[PDB]
This record gives C-alpha cells, structure tokens and sequence, in this order.
C-alpha cells in the first residue's frame, strides 16, 4: 500500500480528505509440458542394449 | 579342390563343366527320412526374454 499525508496547524482533519484502500494483485501461471519420450523394441533390449542407463 | 592350398581337398577330382549329375529318389513322392549324425554337428540355444513394462 502506499498514502499521503496532510498538514494543519491544529489538526482540524473536518473537511479534508481522507485515503483509501485500493487493492491491486500480481498474477502467476502455469506453462507447458516439456516432455521428452523414447520407444523401442524387446529384441533391441535382448540383443543390443547395454548400458541403458 | 583348392589348386594353391591342397591340404584342404574334400574331393578326389574338380568338378567341370559338362559332368553329369543325379537326384535322389523319384519325381514328387512324400516320405519321412531317417536322421543320422554326430554330436558336433548342429547346436541350439535358447534367448532370455525380458519382462515387459
């Protein structure tokens, strides 16, 4: 929040003005997926994958 | 019947051009042979499948 002030030789504050609460918000969102995908085969995995990880 | 590497002959005389040659047997009958062999003749194995995710 953020106000003003006044100023009075007694602080008469009758017919001044006073401040109000204006709120105000920051928004956040969501993005998109990254997703990373890999296929392949039984025989592949029997015969010819080593090391996988 | 290798001419440069003799030790590895399998055959008495080199098959040419004009030989004659036969086929076993009669023209389209179906029978069921009768096998015979040694133990180091044709081998066999069997490949680990592994489990399906």
């Amino acid at each position: 929040h953020q106000f003003s002030s006044l100023r009075t030789p007694t602080g008469d504050i009758s017919g001044q003005n006073k401040n109000n609460l204006i709120s105000g918000k920051a928004t956040g969102r969501v993005g998109n997926y990254i997703t990373v995908a890999v296929e392949y085969q039984q025989l592949e995995e029997a015969i010819k994958l080593n090391q996988l990880e | 019947y290798d001419t440069t590497n003799p030790q590895y002959n399998s055959v008495s005389r080199q098959v040419e051009a004009g030989d004659a040659v036969s086929v076993v047997g009669t023209a389209s009958q179906t029978m069921k042979p009768n096998l015979f062999y040694n133990k180091f003749f044709c081998g066999l194995g069997s490949i680990p499948l592994p489990k399906l995710h």
